[PDB]
């Protein structure tokens, strides 16, 4: 993909591929609340990194128009305000307030850098994507069981991670404090680059942590012991040794000198820890420190946060921010995600059904199913 | 008024407390015994320092998680389907919040209905 080719393709996509009808269905939420779509904030990033916010639109036609006119490189969705953002200058000071917004989570592979060995920075590979695969299951289950949020849209971020939009009416009316509470409840791996032991579970395992460890276990052997090989050599297993009390460290080292496979080393570590009881949760702390999602509480706490819009185009990879089907999560491949160049090649190879002829169709289908569920909830209620 | 209310709440036995919470449609739980057995292990691991038999001797309440922020935030109460299961100090705070809201509204309305009372000389020397 040639990023110099981005300015050539962006218009066509925004003209014949961007799913505006479903997009308006989403952000309009069945028209129940008046001025809901009209008070939504958008922000655009144009060529040469020119940023504009407090953009609002009257209806789908105005949005389609101004978007096709601007051809933005980035589209971010923001809060629904007390008035129309376009007229925020006209609103008396203090009377312009963000009132409702989806509850959103951003999980970014870059935040896992201190604990992955295959890639670094913005590089991803099939060996590390399983971490995202774990996160979506660990988090989404909580959101479906502990909090009872029923309408959850998971979206690929385009490069390094995934976003989650929780769109239940209750989740859209949550205050800042309630959002911060939700984020802290879901958050376990606490600390920066200056801390080595980032998980310190108490004697009692809270049911949520038990279910997160249960989800982790299913994948741990493949991710950590086979793929990541977190015990390949001394430079790496020294870390895991650094994560357990010194008392057994020596006892482990000799054992790790006689083990040929990291699965064997894990068995040995588990046996040694079991023999050594307050430390019976130490293996769980290691698993969490290598597998549990990291959440930027600043992303989810603030109501006025602008997050990458679904079906955006990644300025560098060119991939489309496509929704991820929860059931088919295990089959999701971030490298097969349609790029803008591929879908423009597909478009120029054959009115409201043009996208069905591209590789974008199944993802718009997943989005349509999610919107159908939202409509059913709006009606039934 | 808030102070007085707090004191009185502080003097309420758990039974009486629940009665109050019901009569005003505050609906802070009360879980059934069958549901309690259904989530026995989860409840046991949720409440800190709760023994098996002692837990069998206790009854929880179901509250929307938006009211248990201070409990949920450090993960000291189980959440299931948007409701926290809170055992039998902080609750008074929530009750008081509700009370205060209501009372403020009421005072506003009363200040709006003042002209009707000023004409009653009998009650003017007192109230004014
Ligand atoms: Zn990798």
């Amino acid at each position: 993909y040639d990023p110099a080719s981005l300015p050539d393709v962006l218009p066509l996509y925004y003209r014949r591929l961007f799913p505006f009808y479903q997009y308006f269905r989403w952000l309009n939420y069945g028209g129940v609340v008046k001025n809901y779509f009209q008070h939504r904030e958008f922000s655009f990033t144009l060529k040469d990194d020119v940023y504009v916010r407090y953009q609002s639109f009257n209806n789908q036609s105005e949005l389609e128009k101004e978007m096709q006119k601007m051809c933005p490189y980035k589209i971010d969705i923001g809060a629904v305000y007390s008035h129309r953002p376009s007229l925020h200058n006209t609103v008396k000071s203090g009377t312009f307030q963000a009132q409702e917004k989806e509850l959103v989570f951003d999980i970014d592979m870059t935040d896992y850098d201190d604990v992955r060995r295959c890639c670094s920075s913005a590089d991803i590979c099939p060996k590390c994507w399983t971490l995202m695969t774990i996160a979506v299951r660990i988090l989404d289950r909580a959101l479906a069981e502990d909090f009872g949020f029923k309408h959850r849209l998971w979206v690929y971020s385009g490069r390094r991670g995934v976003h989650c939009w929780v769109c239940d009416d209750s989740a859209r009316k949550l205050s800042q404090a309630e959002r911060s509470a939700v984020a802290e409840y879901l958050s376990v791996v606490k600390g920066g680059e200056e801390t080595i032991k980032k998980v310190q579970l108490p004697e009692t395992i809270h049911p949520f942590i038990g279910k997160s460890l249960k989800m982790v276990e299913r994948y741990f052997e493949k991710y950590a012991l086979v793929d990541q090989d977190i015990l390949e050599n001394k430079q790496c297993w020294d870390k895991v040794i650094a994560l357990v009390p010194e008392v057994a460290r020596e006892s482990l080292l000799r054992e790790f000198s006689k083990a040929r496979s990291s699965v064997e080393r894990w068995d040995k570590l588990s046996s040694c820890l079991e023999a050594t009881r307050r430390y019976s949760n130490i293996p769980k702390e290691i698993m969490l420190q290598f597998c549990y999602p990291r959440l930027d509480v600043n992303v989810s706490k603030g109501l006025n946060h602008l997050l990458k819009s679904p079906f955006s185009v990644h300025p560098k990879t060119g991939r489309i921010s496509v929704p991820i089907d929860c059931k088919k999560l295990d089959q999701f491949d971030p490298f097969s995600v349609p790029t803008i160049s591929l879908i423009c090649s597909e478009l120029d190879n054959v009115r409201t059904r043009d996208y069905k002829r591209t590789s974008l169709a199944p993802y718009i289908k997943v989005f349509e199913q999610f919107l159908d569920k939202l409509d059913q909830s709006r009606k039934g209620e | 008024e808030m102070d007085l209310f707090k004191f009185r709440f502080g003097l309420l036995t758990k039974e009486s407390v629940q009665e109050f919470l019901k009569l005003n449609d505050l609906q802070y739980v009360a879980i059934s015994e069958d549901e309690k057995n259904m989530h026995k292990e989860d409840l046991m691991n949720s409440s800190f320092g709760l023994s098996l038999t002692k837990m069998e001797d206790t009854e929880f309440y179901k509250v929307p998680f938006q009211a248990a922020l201070d409990l949920v935030r450090p993960r000291k109460v189980f959440l299931w389907r948007g409701f926290a299961f809170i055992p039998h100090k902080d609750i008074v705070s929530i009750v008081l919040n509700d009370f205060r809201a209501k009372l403020s509204k009421a005072l506003a309305l009363s200040a709006r209905s003042l002209p009707v009372v000023q004409s009653d000389e009998r009650l003017q020397p007192l109230l004014n």
